[PDB]
């Protein structure tokens, strides 16, 4: 089946057997939690439908990616610009993560959803994770070989160690879904806004960070020995507060 | 007043009392709580949640995803046996898992374990594994004979990539000790009962995947340091 | 399963911080008084166990241990003040600061032969938990991953008495205890080494990654 | 008489406790009250009061 | 709003008088008792909450804080006797004074080890209210600001040993706690530095007028 | 607070007294009791059983 | 019958262990922390009292009383640390050894001229009783007759304070109580002197087999 969310419409999601973060649908700001007493309103289904990134080239060498919301969509039409032109602002999300594949081919991938990851940083010492890094846009973040700048301003490439320390394979405490080639070729996971506060500086926090590790290497006897991965982002009653003049 | 008599023990800190004590800050009325989701409200919440085994945790594989998958052959040449593993909360492979890890933060624990497994193979890759369990008091088997003569499975991959079997709870008391035991541990075996069955131009290896998790049952008891982590080092600010 | 509940794993008490404090002659407010920011993570036994959880919210139970020692010259009677000083507000900065007397701070004195101290605080934060991580970032982009709101205040002490000050020693260990706890989104158990407070971090100089994981030569042999 | 334990913090003065004591005065009974108007009860009473802002502020 | 209570901002305990006592060995009487008329325009901070008031009225809680300090030769046991002396009663003048022993004052024994002194006084002016301010004059019509019905009564003390008496320093630390507060017509609060006691006198000599408003360069940029 | 006053014999630790005191472990859930044949619960029980008498008792 | 109940004859408290700890000046640590596994076998009359049954199941009442000796130099103020380490955790091999602060471990902290510490214990075999007897072996088939559910802890001590040490000497008397006493199956009494720990083992080097019944020359005459 597909779903059709705005003018946005993406076919191949088919049934409901995705995950719900924490088993807690998005919903609203009630006004029993907001922080400055109660808003009157915030209805708007505008920036509600769905960014779909470039796809990823999954290889027979690659160790894993990863994004950070919502980040990852600073640059994404109406919900980009909402998020530039307030200061607070808090969204729930429907990340839809689906690669194209034959029954020629063999491999899988974990897709998690992380609050608050919080990454360590490459080199030893005194060092600490710089802002660009953290925050690398749509275009997320690849585990690379090359030597790269800054470098004591770069995050870990420790993958196995989910980039924080701890080791793959207990990622599963996370909201997550397995993508076995065999078997299914998408996984889809709906969370909530994830925070210690109602709303937040979108700029400065990453509430959510999406992680996909390839924990079978992708095998197969194609030509092409590489399949793609696309992911496909929807903010879920997004709020936004302290509105600022646009154009100026 | 009124007649007291003071008994044994007063004025001692016991650092597992349980005592009221004046608020420094009478006055501050804390921060309201909001919703936050997600709420963990017993540990049995985490070790009912499966996670991977590092059940090839050998020198090559040791640091890198490598060490949570076991490569399965269709060459004919291959040995029976697959792998094993010990079944003791505590013990290598599962001490470094989920379940493992909390357990290594009691002394006494108790309850079934459950094990799932996922074939990483190719649509088309089919294969017969036979899955074993040993109960404690005998060595592991040695053949894939022996091993199916006890408890055991015939897992068709083809089909059906994941499959779970449950180890019982089998000990001479109610709880046991957290730190590993050999004689009184189980066994996990995993055989070829074939090998891999694949068409023309087709990954001839594919990869296994094992999980654990407790049950209902499961429990611990009695908490300690776990000694999965030990700080020797600066924590420099 | 009782034993397993949060309140089991994290409420019970431990030394949160060693505060060491000696009596110096040359002048008499020196740094004679002792201050430090509260913080449960300088214990990596117990940092491990909070960080099992992204956020968490709960009561405090401070209980003082005072351990004076005399070299010589007796001095035996000495009175301590051990003072909380609240989020925000101004720590003291010489032996008599105001700081010392400000009623808006607690005090509580201690002259040795009496019950330790003891004293409980409310959840402090300004948000609705403390951050056990953050994927964040500072207002001026920097220094990501601590939180300001998780501030809890200081803890100081300083000697009392005058004169009778006969180059004494003073340990005084600060015990912890987490009440009314509660927790949210686990997370997995830390796998390495500590090295930096509020960081991730995990890279040591000149030394090998070394996890929990023992490794065994074949894997058909348990 | 009747068993106890002593609690830690017993003996200690905490300067933000709240615990009764004895009157030193007993036997005095304080002047009566009277009706003084303004009583303020709440700091947000004062808060709720506009005040001039000294918008202009420099040296001059 | 519980607490913007006045209870809250007022009731706070402060340490109102510091009060040292040293051992003279010419004459036993000396002067080694300490007298004191309690007032709370004393500490700076303490008078400027009050002073944000015009009538106050409340009840007190006294609490002492006793530092003993030996300098050398022991000396360690002694008696300490802190007295309180009713508004208009006499005061000692000489530490065998009969003041000490009257029954209408009101005294507490403390020997160290012992638990703090504390003790409780109720609202003590003849009038209905304590005067934050007074437009008012003497009746020499002198000493304008004071007000008599204001007045409080005295603490003091005395060392009750007798010859063990080895030159020690005594340190006694006055706390003060309004209880069942209330509070009349508010005024603005205190913008400079008080340089007298019962005077709301501000200019001080060779030295500028200083608010607490910090000036801008241009007010178009805040 | 509530006025006491301590009893000669406060704080004497005697041997034979019989009071509460704190538990050590208050998390800990002892091992669930099972039914083992035999309970003695008086040592009467003990001295119903006829016993041999060393009646011949010589160095012999 | 009343004082024939087990609850009578095995509830009563008696000294379990003498525990000794001497200040030692060539290094700080040294082994001047104690460690007694705790052993109810250890004394005779307690030992045979208890070896009346097979199986036992009780709660217990741990009270200490510390002891001080100082030869000279003072001293006087000393602060001691006793630990209680549950069955299967680590125990302390140093006097610094992280075991001290940790949290799993009850500790109670005792300055002189305080009450004598006690604190409760619940039963902790992992069995439903404890052996007094045990006809089988160990896992290897060796060590026969002990038993392993039969452990229950450990029971630490280190002198807390630093330098004031002048070597002074520490003597802390364990007294054990049996509460909520539960026996099974009686057994005839001990009839000779033990030689072992965990051994029914009776015959000694180079003497004669010696019972309780005493030898009279003829039996016509009692």
């Amino acid at each position: 089946i597909q779903i059709t969310r705005g003018d946005s419409t993406i076919t191949s999601q088919d049934v409901a057997n995705a995950i719900v973060a924490y088993g807690v649908w998005p919903h609203y700001l009630s006004s029993k939690d907001a922080s400055a007493i109660d808003k009157p309103s915030q209805p708007d289904t505008s920036s509600n439908r769905f960014y779909t990134l470039r796809s990823v080239t999954w290889s027979s060498s690659s160790k894993g990616w990863w994004w950070k919301l919502p980040d990852a969509l600073k640059d994404m039409g109406i919900f980009g610009e909402n998020m530039f032109y307030h200061y607070l602002g808090r969204s729930g999300y429907t990340i839809h993560v689906q690669c194209n594949a034959s029954k020629f081919h063999q491999g899988t991938l974990i897709v998690a959803l992380i609050p608050e990851h919080q990454i360590a940083s490459a080199l030893h010492g005194n060092v600490n994770v710089g802002y660009n890094y953290t925050h690398p846009g749509e275009t997320g973040r690849e585990v690379k070989a090359e030597t790269r700048l800054n470098p004591d301003l770069q995050p870990t490439e420790e993958y196995w160690l989910n980039f924080d320390g701890t080791l793959l394979g207990n990622i599963t405490i996370f909201p997550h879904q397995f993508i076995n080639l065999r078997s299914n070729n998408s996984a889809t996971i709906i969370a909530p806004y994830v925070n210690a506060v109602p709303m937040d500086s979108m700029r400065s926090h990453n509430n959510w960070s999406l992680v996909i590790i390839p924990i079978c290497p992708l095998e197969t006897s194609s030509a092409i020995n590489t399949i793609p991965i696309t992911i496909s982002i929807s903010p879920m009653c997004a709020e936004f507060s302290g509105a600022r003049a646009k154009r100026q | 007043g009124l007649p007291v008599f003071i008994t044994p023990g007063s004025g001692q800190f016991l650092t597992t009392d349980d005592f009221q004590s004046p608020c420094a800050l009478p006055w501050y009325h804390p921060t309201k709580e909001i919703s936050i989701p997600g709420e963990v409200k017993n540990l049995v919440e985490i070790c009912q949640v499966d996670s991977l085994v590092p059940i090839n945790n050998t020198d090559t594989y040791i640091n890198s995803e490598n060490m949570y998958s076991v490569v399965l052959q269709s060459s004919i040449n291959a040995p029976d046996k697959i792998f094993s593993i010990r079944t003791d909360v505590a013990s290598q492979p599962l001490a470094t898992t989920l379940i493992g890890e909390i357990s290594s933060y009691f002394t006494h624990w108790t309850g079934s374990l459950r094990f799932s497994f996922m074939f990483c193979g190719t649509a088309n890759t089919t294969v017969k594994l036979l899955l074993a369990y040993t109960p404690p008091g005998i060595a592991e088997p040695t053949t894939r004979k022996d091993a199916m003569l006890g408890t055991h499975v015939i897992w068709d991959v083809g089909l059906q990539s994941t499959i779970s079997m449950v180890v019982p709870w089998i000990s001479a008391s109610h709880y046991r000790n957290t730190s590993p035991g050999r004689s009184t541990s189980g066994y996990i075996t995993c055989w070829y009962q074939t090998r891999l069955v694949i068409p023309p131009q087709t990954p001839p290896t594919a990869r296994l995947l094992c999980f654990v998790s407790g049950c209902k049952d499961f429990c611990l008891r009695m908490a300690r340091d776990t000694n999965l982590h030990l700080q020797s080092g600066a924590i420099a600010q | 399963r009782d034993e397993m509940s949060l309140e089991s794993f994290l409420g019970r008490s431990g030394c949160i911080h060693e505060s060491k404090l000696e009596v110096t002659l040359a002048n008499y407010n020196k740094e004679n008084f002792t201050v430090w920011a509260i913080n449960l993570q300088e214990m990596a036994q117990i940092r491990r166990k909070f960080e099992l959880f992204t956020y968490t919210r709960f009561d405090s139970e401070i209980t003082l241990v005072p351990c004076i020692s005399a070299l010589s010259q007796d001095i035996g009677h000495i009175t301590m003040q051990y003072m909380y000083v609240p989020p925000g507000a101004p720590v003291p900065n010489s032996r008599d600061d105001y700081a010392w007397q400000s009623g808006t701070n607690a005090s509580v004195f201690w002259q040795h032969g009496q019950a330790y101290p003891r004293f409980s605080l409310p959840f402090l934060s300004v948000a609705s938990a403390y951050y056990m991580f953050y994927d964040g970032y500072d207002e001026q982009d920097q220094n990501y991953g601590t939180a300001n709101t998780n501030n809890m205040g200081s803890l100081c002490s300083r000697i009392v008495t005058e004169k009778h000050i006969h180059k004494v020693h003073i340990m005084t260990r600060i015990y912890h205890k987490a009440k009314h706890v509660k927790a949210w989104c686990p997370r997995p158990p830390r796998a390495l080494e500590y090295t930096r407070a509020h960081r991730t971090n995990f890279k040591i100089e000149d030394r090998s990654i070394q996890t929990a994981i023992v490794t065994r030569p074949i894997i058909t042999t348990a």
